[PDB]
């Protein structure tokens, strides 16, 4: 049976430390995202882009964090790629707070993040999504799934696999406490190619996996095998990163950010 | 490009 012992309370404090660090590193949390999407907040209501006219109005009235193609589909995709750059910085800052992580060979630290950030971005996009669309511009905007889908090939299909993932992932009803540990388990994957010292990465992952399992048992009385289900999702995420990477080939060879410039 | 961002973000 489960007991509240020194080992369990260490795993609870590890879970609490990752939660705290998660709140620090990602401004817009799932709790906040959900309050916006369900109209259960006093915060300013996001501008809905649902067609070409509301996008035109939206570009003006949703002031973005950077900024020029005549083509709407390309300008949307660009904003997405810029926000993904920002997301890498946030996820790296989070990685530094995982006990043992900054103690790994810097080269191994770079490899874990290099392969992980795309899996963590799709995880965190789900937090921002419902069946109708995705919160953008840290929640100033909402862009509908069908408006994204109406964009000319090959841009019309860029977000569809994220929405597919998100419909099934959000049905698990994870909260920010669950996701903080989930995201830390993904970063510490000992099977990324080109790692020097695997064993020290698996030792931290083993501790994170124990913490995740305890988190999901305490937090989710309704699904006794959520732990198993959540590991099956890490298996999925690989595939959607595969589809994303092969689509970034088509785009780059078929069509034409300030921190890359410096 | 990614490595570069991660590396400076790490230091
Ligand atoms: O700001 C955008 N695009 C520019 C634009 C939007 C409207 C009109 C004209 C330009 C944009 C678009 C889309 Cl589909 C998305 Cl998913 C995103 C994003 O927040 N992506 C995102 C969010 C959190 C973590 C990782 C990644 C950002």
């Amino acid at each position: 049976h489960m007991q509240l012992n020194p080992e369990s309370a260490d795993l609870r404090a590890l879970a609490k430390h990752l939660y705290d660090s998660y709140i620090k590193s990602f401004p817009l949390t799932k709790a906040k995202a959900r309050a916006i999407l369900t109209g259960k907040t006093t915060d300013k209501s996001p501008f809905v882009i649902y067609d070409m006219n509301s996008l035109m109005m939206g570009e003006d009235k949703i002031k973005f964090k950077h900024i020029q193609s005549k083509e709407v589909a390309i300008r949307i995709f660009q904003g997405a790629q810029f926000r993904s750059v920002e997301a890498v910085q946030e996820i790296t800052e989070y990685a530094k707070s995982i006990p043992g992580f900054v103690n790994l060979d810097l080269n191994d630290q770079v490899t874990l993040l290099k392969y992980g950030v795309h899996e963590i971005i799709y995880t965190m996009l789900a937090s921002l999504m419902n069946k109708d669309g995705v919160l953008i511009s840290e929640g100033q905007g909402f862009m509908t799934r069908e408006f994204l889908k109406s964009l000319r090939k090959p841009f019309g299909d860029f977000m569809e696999p994220k929405f597919e993932f998100a419909v099934k992932f959000n049905a698990l009803e994870l909260d920010d406490s669950d996701l903080a540990i989930f995201i830390a388990v993904i970063i510490l994957s000992g099977d990324r190619p080109g790692l020097l010292n695997v064993k020290p990465i698996e030792d931290i992952q083993d501790n994170l996996l124990q913490a995740l399992e305890l988190q999901l048992k305490l937090n989710h009385p309704e699904s006794s095998q959520l732990f198993a289900k959540l590991l099956q999702k890490m298996t999925d995420l690989r595939q959607i990163v595969t589809e994303h990477v092969q689509l970034l080939q088509v785009i780059k060879k078929t069509e034409t950010h300030p921190l890359l410039q410096e | 490009g990614l490595e570069a961002i991660i590396r400076k973000a790490l230091m």
